[PDB]
């Protein structure tokens, strides 16, 4: 287990993916040319998980950039770290998906899919020991959503034994670019339930609420939302890219986090919450960092963790702090909040501490929870879907692509079963 | 790359085309000879070996008079002669002559020219069709062309800019017949149609521009401004854009319910100088006033299904959201129960350009709202009633029958309009 | 025996995923071919 192959699909996927690469390059001391200029051996110890070493001192992201639209790709190349990417790894179409899952999954996407697989095969065959794949995409669009899930299925076919991981961004009416987002999301959730091993549920509803309510940003931009996404992505991948004992690879993370195959949707959390401009800040102790685990205000999925129960939790502390203090504080939270952890999975909270804090902060905490409360996110999508589907509104955009009504009914039913499954384990007891 | 072919049919279509292409040239800095001293303008203008920029457009009329003015006018060098197509005999305000008798002679030639323009496209998005409902060419030839375009172009996007008739400027008693016949025949062939009621435009020119007796020149300059607002997103690359497909996705919930209501603001007279500068809040408020509408109807008596706001010029997202929030506190704006996300906002950097010597004042910021409201059914009802008055007596029917049309075609067209009115009614009902 | 047992038990479930995944390829080709056949016939209509 070594290399992770990263895929970026659609507008959102490429925007969030590009930010992930500039954040992690900065943490690993890599400049936009690919040269390491850091001053810590920890930065290079597990550099091979995300970077290929090219001739000389240069490091190249093992990243494939995908879109059915060319514009986003140009914006990435023009960017700060745009030059770091492998030129041959940009795979783009000319005919977009027009925020239509059917175009991304069946028409335009199907036409481009083989060109993408050719690039993923090149990266995969170069690997000493491929862990698997990491996909960043939105569920509300057409490319990220439809083509992204098509790619997952095509990759799963060729690499059935590798770990399939995603960072899936959930649509919200609060920051919506299309009226059909509930359809695109439901059709994609159906695909993810079946085809991924782990999915980080990144909710735009929660990101907007954090920016507006907590960061006091009257009109949040994608730039503001993406600052929270990149902080979360950096946090959840800490264990994979730095030397550590816990969840050091994609499979060990999945084995510790996924008790039942379909229940692989994670609720990420982050503390402290910061705004792009906020380079202040003077705060955050160990008890303070720990308290934000149950804090709904710090969740990247718009669910209250106190409305459910944690099946499994992974908590990552970053910065210079006492491991003794972390262990005490973490035990206190489990003992005080006993009722929000399932009794039939003993020692289900695993903690890791990394000496390297993320940029701008001296101390941070990242939470990865497998909570039954994630059903609130799926319920929200199902109700938005049904409001439209009941009247067959905008259905012509999908049937016009060759889709049948049954696929819509099936996707919805599968998502409602997922909700019902979370509820089942929420109500389960250690009567054993 | 992402090309759009513009087709201008009959007097209304050709004359509006003249106004649109004059405005596009001013916006992109293209001279009347095609010379020019972004890059998105290439969706509407092709380029020759001599560095000249040529509109991706076809102008068609069954009579030569109107187009003869284009080929003698200021922009005679802008268009190549082959893209300006004229017959000899007009359709004489008769849909049957436009569609059958006269139209059948020029149809093959028009499609051959469109094919030559399409061959110069690497990523043809589709067509923009400009025509009147009332004239024999505007009605009859357009529906014939629309049918033929569906055959030759598979499922390629077709959007209309239709001139809804007004008695203040009407030239034929038979305009309601021509309007219903063209709407029935074109309905299954069009993806999205923007109606422009000549009375609404006539009243805006009178009220806002202080023109006692508005002429087609006055009407078209104002129309051109709304068309330019809808097409700016295709011809420019701004912070927020919308392509041929995204317009349809956001505004068209059902195939037949494809008629958005356009509302433009501000419309200021070239005099005064104190009546500006209007804020983003002020121009947004003006979109919800029935006086700024492009079609006469009452949205307060209807339900919204989609609202697209297209801003142009000195506009900031924070300003827009603040304006939309205050409008949301005015309870009076009702949406259908199956529609959550109501507002799609687009901002294009370029302030509205005005024709030198025109009636419009230069403004720092403008906005065009495209809303799909059930209130637009009121425009169909007015037309259908005028049709019924004459049709009950079979008045003027002999003119159509004489050209080979059957009375059954009139019944079919009217039944289809009754079904359309019924569709708008069904769509507004809650589940 | 109790090891090639695992080896063979491994394979049924991989072969199985490949079936559950050849079935997902089926649909796509069907829904894309159906996405032409219909447009092919709308014009079959339209001409005559
Ligand atoms: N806004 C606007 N409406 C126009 C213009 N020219 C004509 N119309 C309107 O269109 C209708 C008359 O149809 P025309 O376009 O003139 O006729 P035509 O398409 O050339 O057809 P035929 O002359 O019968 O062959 C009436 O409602 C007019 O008010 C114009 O330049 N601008
Ligand atoms: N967080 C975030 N969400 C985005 C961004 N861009 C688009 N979205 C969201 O993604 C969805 C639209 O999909 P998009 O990725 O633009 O379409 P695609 O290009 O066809 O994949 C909606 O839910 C948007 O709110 C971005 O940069 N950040
Ligand atoms: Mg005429």
């Amino acid at each position: 287990m070594r290399e992770i192959v990263h895929i970026q699909a659609g507008q959102c996927g490429n925007q969030i993916g590009a930010k992930f690469w500039e954040v992690i390059s900065d943490e690993h001391g890599i400049d936009p040319t690919g040269s390491y200029h850091g001053d810590s051996d920890l930065q290079l110890e597990r550099i091979n998980v995300y970077y290929n070493e090219a001739t000389g001192n240069k490091y190249v992201p093992r990243a494939i950039l995908v879109d059915l639209e060319p514009g986003t790709m140009d914006s990435v190349r023009s960017g700060p770290f745009g030059q770091i990417f492998r030129p041959d790894n940009f795979v783009f179409g000319q005919s977009g998906a027009g925020n239509n899952w059917a175009k991304g999954h069946y028409t335009e996407g199907a036409e481009l899919v083989d060109s993408v697989l050719d690039v993923v095969r090149k990266e995969s065959e170069s690997c000493d020991c491929l862990q698997g794949f990491q996909l960043t995409h939105s569920l509300g669009g057409g490319t990220g959503s439809g083509m992204g899930t098509l790619l997952i299925s095509k990759i799963r076919e060729e690499y059935p034994d590798r770990i399939m991981n995603t960072f899936s961004v959930m649509p919200s009416p609060k920051v919506s670019d299309t009226v059909v987002e509930p359809y695109n999301a439901t059709l994609s959730v159906h695909q993810l339930v079946e085809n991924t091993d782990e999915t980080y549920s990144i909710d735009n509803e929660a990101l907007y609420d954090i920016c507006f309510r907590t960061l006091k940003l009257t009109t949040p931009t994608y730039g503001d939302l993406n600052h929270l996404v990149s902080a979360t992505m950096s946090g959840v991948t800490t264990c994979l890219r730095f030397p550590g004992q816990l969840n050091a690879d994609l499979r060990k993370l999945a084995v510790n986090m996924v008790p039942f195959p379909r229940l692989h949707f994670f609720m990420p959390g982050f503390a402290p919450l910061t705004s792009r401009g906020s380079q202040q800040y003077r705060a955050l102790t160990v008890p303070e960092l720990t308290q934000q685990m149950f804090d709904s205000k710090n969740m990247m999925a718009a669910c209250d963790p106190r409305h459910g129960r944690y099946l499994t939790v992974a908590a990552i502390f970053r910065g210079r702090m006492s491991m003794k203090e972390v262990d005490e504080q973490m035990l206190n939270v489990q003992n005080k909040n006993s009722s929000y952890f399932v009794e039939w999975i003993p020692n289900n909270v695993k903690t890791a501490v990394c000496d390297i804090p993320p940029r701008g902060l001296k101390m941070s905490a990242t939470f990865i929870g497998n909570s039954t409360a994630i059903q609130e996110l799926f319920k929200r999508i199902s109700e938005q879907f049904t409001a439209m589907f009941r009247r067959k509104a905008f259905l012509h955009w999908y049937t016009g692509e060759g889709m049948d009504e049954m696929e819509f009914t099936e996707a919805e039913s599968n998502m409602n079963d997922l909700v019902s499954e979370y509820q089942q384990y929420q109500d389960a007891t250690a009567d054993e | 790359m992402r090309e759009c072919i513009s087709i201008h049919v009959g007097q209304a279509g050709v004359q509006i085309g003249n106004a649109c292409w004059e405005l596009y040239c001013l916006e992109h800095g293209i001279q009347p000879d095609g010379q020019m001293p972004d890059d998105s303008f290439n969706t509407f203008f092709s380029e020759t070996g001599a560095g000249k920029h040529v509109p991706r457009a076809v102008f068609v009329d069954l009579e030569p008079t109107v187009i003869d003015e284009v080929r003698t006018g200021t922009y005679r060098q802008l268009f190549h002669p082959e893209q300006l197509i004229t017959g000899k005999e007009d359709a004489a305000n008769n849909y049957a002559r436009g569609h059958y008798t006269i139209g059948k002679e020029i149809i093959d030639l028009v499609l051959d020219r469109i094919r030559k323009l399409a061959d110069q496209c690497t990523g043809l998005q589709g067509f923009l069709v400009f025509h009147s409902f009332g004239g024999g060419t505007g009605s009859g030839f357009t529906s014939l062309l629309m049918e033929r375009l569906s055959v030759d172009y598979g499922k390629k996007s077709k959007l209309e800019f239709s001139i809804y008739p007004a008695p203040q400027v009407s030239t034929a008693v038979v305009e309601p017949y021509n309007s219903i016949l063209t709407t029935h025949t074109t309905l299954e062939h069009s993806d999205c149609a923007f109606m422009v009621d000549n009375e609404a435009i006539y009243d805006i020119c009178r009220r806002n521009l202080d023109i006692e007796r508005p002429t087609y020149t006055n009407l078209n300059r104002l129309i051109s401004q709304i068309v330019s607002s809808i097409t700016a997103s295709l011809r420019f690359d701004g912070a927020l854009n919308v392509d041929l497909t995204e317009f349809q996705t956001n505004l068209v919930p059902y195939p037949r319910i494809h008629f958005p209501l356009a509302t433009y603001a501000p419309v200021i007279s070239a005099e005064k100088a104190y009546h500006e500068q209007l804020s983003v809040a002020e121009i947004t408020n003006a979109c919800f006033e029935p006086a700024n509408q492009m079609v006469k109807c009452d949205p307060r008596h209807g339900k919204y299904m989609a609202c697209c706001l297209l801003y142009r010029g000195d506009v900031v997202p924070k300003d827009v959201n603040a304006a939309i929030a205050t409008i949301k506190t005015k309870r009076s704006i009702q949406f259908v129960d199956w529609c959550p996300t109501g507002f799609k906002v687009g901002i294009n950097y370029q302030p509205p350009t005005v024709v030198p010597g025109g009636d419009l004042a230069k403004v720092q910021r403008a906005v065009c709202m495209l809303s799909n409201t059930t209130a637009i059914a009121e425009a169909w009802a007015r037309l259908d009633h005028k049709f019924d008055l004459m049709y009950a007596k079979r008045a003027f029917v002999h003119w159509y029958v004489g050209e080979g049309m059957e009375e059954g075609e009139f019944s079919e067209a009217r039944e289809d309009m009754a079904a359309l009115e019924k569709d708008y009614e069904e769509v507004g009902v809650d589940s | 025996k109790k090891l090639e047992a695992a080896e063979e038990r491994r394979k049924y479930q991989e072969a199985e995923l490949l079936k559950h995944l050849a079935e997902k390829r089926e649909h796509e080709r069907e829904v894309i071919q159906r996405a032409i056949e219909e447009n092919n016939n709308w014009i079959k209509m339209a001409k005559e």
